[PDB]
């Protein structure tokens, strides 16, 4: 029987449907259980690098904080007497043995603290950013989606030798609906493995899926994400956060 | 001293809508604000010109070292290029000289060098975008 | 147990209208079957995994939504593709004599 | 791999235990009891009847408004005597 | 769009292949080589190279021009004006029309601003909306508004067609309530009494020409029919309207919610309203 | 002579380690979320500076306003003096002003 999904949100009128293969992990040659409809405006946006580029250094920075630091020459243990006089010793004029010109002495211009380079692109922004890398994806043939990430057994091999027989890529990014709800089976498979990396739905993010060469979805993974991102389009500028209560909002 | 009750609808009118309502059908039209709902079906035109979330065109002016003046038509999809000899078409009669424009395909905007955003919104509602 | 790789190259097959249009009636009828819609999600499967298991090579997702009709399948079943590696298709492309390659990896 | 439990808001009221010097003082105050209250209804186990002044709260309430918001009658006294002065 | 088809022809996008948009970053200057180095833009020797210049405004000794000129009372008492955004006839018009603002329900600054149809600032002295007679000509909405303030010819054009408008005050507390309940039932407190208008604000919400609130609702038909022949239209008598229900509905000048009473606490979490009891916090909210 | 002589150690580097393999996951915690926490929630380091930037001057004076009372006797004089010294430089020296 095979595994159809529809659009659930309206689509635009000008715009059709994009599709792709519903897959299954239970066997080597089960590439096709089924045809999804992935909503156009989700998975065939514009393709927008810039944008790529503006979250995924965003998501490398938001974060970083630097903690390199060093001792000007008021932090620099003593230092407090002028060396020699002005005048009458015949060398340079100091006015303590921990200036910059010093070895020894402070730093004039290093760095400072533990520095934040904190900053948030609208929401908008990366919620676009997350739309263009699906695109990506999907354009560029590493999206596969899957009825289920249920597999036979919990060998990594098995996982790794029908990645290789499908030929995905070196790296693989599956997707799960919720933490909690994840197969066993794959959860096991893996945990052993490095290049194959399980995250739940709300763990999608454009750095590990450029970072990874395949991105595997569930079909509920990929509801999921298509109602989230098309939420951000047509909503209403915010009168304060969302995590507060709204008439329609979860 | 604490009475509950169950007169919660009065706090459910309070709660603000997230998403932006779909306008409510009109007898008549153009509404009475002069907003007009695209027709259905689109039109078969290379390009189309969605709506921006609010549903009106994405006919915007712009302005820059206070002298600048454009306008920008933003939310293009499809051939921008037709759009842009379109655009061209309609609006030297208006200058006497062929409008100066620019067309970032990659942000799929059409730019163009003076002030046209009524008429560009009054040609685009004609054109049923 | 895993089956071997199997190779992408794909060369159309010389009964390729015969075989689509015997798919398609089995599928779906009316005159001009290449103009026959796939809008269907139903019919656009089936008949596409029946070519797929046919002739061991399947659509891929981004040419997927472009499959708006039996032509467009057609014209996708009647390109060939070849999986040799660039080291195959620089040496056997007739270097002259003077032209020596070599592949360390 | 896989990926750590996502991060989640610590579900229920929050209650910091007073006796502990480092809880912040905002943080034990019956503010953040109502708003404890106000965040998750009967589950934050305060008493609702506290959410209202006490006696002595409700008088000096009545006491500022008594003293700084004057009664619509009283302003339309005080108007009218300016009016007629004006006049 | 052949984007994508171009897409699928190229290698993979990956984190070796991105790059900002071209004119988005600006090269970094730094005083490093021939250029940029030796004064490294700074000039020759002085106060401004040594970078003491002194502070901005300082005219090296002549009386600074800013110091020059008179003191006047141009923003004296600016924090203590009453602001109020103007909500033109115009920008009604258009939130009816896209249904952002519902005339079927009485409209009040809460249904404007769920609606976006206006941003109130109670923490910037923001009043409430006043009414704005611009769009007054095309305005062809029956409607029951309830504003802060509002000009003679929006509520001319508000009731020829049909509707009703009042004029209603909002202290800064009941303002900011209003305009965002959701964060004020959070807070967990009971609804607060909306304070009266202060003295000098008393007279306009008691005239019935302004619609006021507070004003003799036996004069309300004499005003009505005032601006009907002034502006040369016909009253339509709203009592035979088959909304004369909603039109009538105005809040008590003490509620700031049109159907929740001082007092009561808004428990959100289980969708309930505890209402006190006791006789002195009875009195107290009803004062 | 400023130059080794010898090729350095060669540097391995990991790049499928746990770190570098979930690096970024939650990033749009938010977005994905229903809001419920903000993604600069997610940011681990000093108490004064989590989801906030600001200049030297301001790094300094949140420092101080936030774990001024906590900072050891020299480090919280450093501070101090650091805080001073970035006042007269910000507000009464450069090109511009
Ligand atoms: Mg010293
Ligand atoms: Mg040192
Ligand atoms: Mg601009
Ligand atoms: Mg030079
Ligand atoms: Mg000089
Ligand atoms: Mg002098």
């Amino acid at each position: 029987e095979p595994v159809l999904r529809k659009v659930e949100l309206p689509v635009p009128t000008h715009r059709r449907p994009v599709q792709a293969w519903v897959e299954s992990l239970r066997g080597f040659e089960q590439e096709r259980v089924g045809l999804a409809d992935l909503h156009p405006d989700v998975f065939a946006t514009a393709p927008r690098l810039d944008i790529l580029h503006q979250v995924a250094m965003w998501q490398k920075n938001f974060k970083r904080i630097s903690y390199a630091k060093t001792k000007t020459r008021a932090e620099v243990r003593g230092g407090g007497r002028k060396p020699w006089p002005q005048k009458g010793t015949g060398r340079a004029r100091h006015g303590s043995i921990r200036s910059p010109l010093w070895r020894g002495g402070g730093v004039a211009h290093g760095p400072r603290g533990p520095t934040s380079y904190y900053y948030m692109l609208p929401m908008k922004v990366r919620a676009l950013g997350l739309k263009v890398a699906l695109t990506v994806k999907l354009a560029q043939d590493d999206l596969h989606i899957m009825d289920s990430l249920e597999l036979p057994t919990g060998d990594p091999q098995y996982l790794t030798e029908l990645a290789h027989y499908r030929r995905w890529g070196d790296s693989v990014l599956l997707v799960d609906l919720t933490h909690e709800e994840m197969p066993q089976s794959i959860v096991e498979a893996t945990s052993r493995l490095k290049t194959f990396n399980l995250i739940p739905a709300v763990g999608l993010n454009v750095h590990s899926m450029l970072k990874h060469q395949t991105l595997v979805l569930t079909l509920p993974t990929v509801a999921f994400l298509e109602d989230k991102l098309l939420w951000q389009d047509s909503r209403y500028r915010p009168l304060y956060p969302f995590s507060l209560p709204y008439s329609d909002f979860p | 001293f604490v009475e509950s009750v169950d007169e919660y609808q009065f706090v459910e009118r309070l709660l603000p809508a997230t998403r932006i309502p779909d306008p409510p059908k009109h007898e008549h039209y153009p509404t009475p604000s002069g907003w007009q709902p695209p027709r259905d079906p689109p039109p078969n035109l290379p390009y189309f010109v969605r709506r921006s979330r609010m549903h009106n065109i994405p006919v915007y002016k712009d302005i820059t070292h206070g002298n600048r003046q454009m306008t920008v038509i933003r939310k293009v999809e499809g051939d921008i290029w037709a759009l842009q000899k379109d655009v061209e078409d309609f609006l030297s009669p208006l200058l006497g000289k062929t409008p100066v424009t620019q067309v970032n395909e990659v942000t799929g905007t059409l730019r163009i060098k003076g002030y046209f955003d009524q008429e560009l919104k009054a040609w685009l509602l004609e054109k049923g975008f | 147990v895993c089956p071997p790789l199997r190779s992408r190259a794909y060369t159309p097959p010389e009964d390729l209208q015969s075989r689509l249009e015997s798919y398609v009636k089995e599928v779906f009828l009316p005159s001009n079957w290449q103009d026959i819609s796939l809008e269907d999600s139903r019919l656009k499967f089936n008949l596409l995994a029946h070519l797929a298991d046919d002739l061991g090579h399947v659509v891929p997702n981004s040419r997927l939504h472009q499959m708006c009709r039996v032509r467009d399948v057609l014209d996708f079943y009647n390109v060939p593709i070849q999986d040799r590696s660039k080291f195959d298709e620089l040496s056997a492309s007739n270097l002259p004599p003077n032209l020596k390659i070599t592949w360390s990896y | 791999y896989r990926a750590r439990p996502p991060p989640r808001r610590r579900p229920g009221p929050r209650w910091p235990d007073p006796e502990d010097l480092l809880t912040p003082r905002w943080q034990l105050g019956p503010r953040y009891a109502a708003k404890q209250f106000a965040r998750y209804g009967a589950a934050s186990g305060v008493v609702p009847g506290s959410l209202w002044p006490s006696p002595e709260q409700l008088r000096e309430l009545e006491a500022e408004e008594r003293e700084w918001y004057p009664s619509l009658a009283t302003m339309q006294e005080s108007l009218r005597v300016k009016q007629l002065a004006e006049e | 769009a052949r984007a994508l088809d171009l897409l699928r022809g190229l290698p993979r996008v990956s984190l070796a292949n991105l790059k900002p948009n071209p004119g988005s970053k600006k090269p970094e200057r730094r005083p490093r080589g021939r250029r940029r180095g030796r004064k490294c833009g700074r000039g020759h020797k002085g106060e401004r190279q040594r970078g003491t210049r002194p502070r901005l405004g300082f005219e090296g000794g002549q009386t600074p021009f800013y110091i020059r000129i008179p003191k006047y009372g141009f923003n004296e008492g600016h924090s203590f004006r009453r602001q109020y955004k103007p909500l033109s006839l115009n920008r009604l018009q258009y939130l009816i029309d896209l249904g952002r603002v519902d005339p079927s329900q009485p409209i009040d600054l809460t249904q404007l601003v769920n609606g976006r149809g206006v941003t109130i600032q109670p923490l910037k002295r923001d009043y409430g909306v006043q009414l704005v007679e611009e769009g007054a000509d095309t305005f062809t909405a029956k409607v029951n508004i309830e504003v802060q303030l509002a000009s003679e010819l929006a509520i001319a054009a508000i009731e020829k067609n049909g509707g009703v408008v009042t004029t209603a005050f909002y202290d800064p507390r009941s303002l900011d309530i209003v305009c965002k309940p959701v964060p004020f039932f959070l807070r967990g407190q009971p609804i607060p009494k909306r304070m009266l208008p202060p003295e000098e604000l008393v007279p306009y919400y008691t005239d019935a020409k302004n619609r006021g609130y507070l004003a003799d609702p036996a004069k309300f038909p004499e005003a009505r029919l005032e601006l009907a022949r002034k502006y040369g239209y016909i009253l339509p008598d709203i009592t035979k309207d088959e909304l004369f229900k909603m039109l009538c509905t105005r809040k008590d000048p003490r509620q700031i919610f049109f159907g929740l009473a001082p007092g009561w606490v808004v428990n959100m979490a289980d969708k309930k309203i505890l209402k006190p009891t006791d006789e002195n916090l009875l009195k107290y909210y009803t004062s | 002579i400023g130059i080794r002589l010898t090729l350095p150690p060669p540097k391995v580097v990991d790049r499928w380690n746990e770190k570098r393999a979930m690096f970024g996951v939650y990033d749009n915690i938010g977005i994905l979320g229903n809001f419920e926490k903000h993604p600069k929630e997610l940011i681990r380091g000093p108490i004064w500076l989590r989801g906030w930037k600001g200049n030297e001057l301001q790094r300094c004076i949140r420092k101080r306003k936030m774990v001024g009372s906590r900072m050891f006797a020299d480090d919280l004089h450093n501070l101090n003096k650091r805080i001073r010294y970035l006042y007269k430089h910000f507000n009464r020296h450069g090109k511009f002003r």
